[PDB]
């Protein structure tokens, strides 16, 4: 449960300084629906459409 | 009506492809493009490099 570290100047410290680095392509069944779009003031106030 | 609309649905994304694939003439050029008008081109800034 306790393995000191004795080369280490501190032994309770976490000698290891590590970065990791995933990439994952899953291809799956969800639906992902569609993508709105913005409302533009010109219509409902001009009354383009009329 | 479904034929007004499914036209107006379709035309009103034509209009929203203009104002952001030609900013700084948001809400006005759409409004004369609808109309069969255009507007001052010198007036506007333009980009050179980006590096």
């Amino acid at each position: 449960a306790d393995l000191p570290q004795y080369p280490f100047a501190d032994q309770q410290a976490e000698v290891c300084t590590y970065v990791v680095q995933s990439t994952a392509v899953m291809p799956t069944p969800m639906i992902f629906g569609p993508s709105p779009v913005e409302q533009l003031a010109v219509i409902e106030t001009e009354d383009l459409f009329e | 009506d479904f034929y007004n609309a499914q036209k107006m649905d379709e035309l009103t994304r034509v209009m929203r492809k203009i104002c952001d694939d030609n900013p700084e003439y948001g809400e006005e050029m759409v409004l004369r493009w609808a109309h069969g008008l255009s507007v001052d081109p010198g007036r506007v800034p333009f980009l050179l490099a980006e590096k």
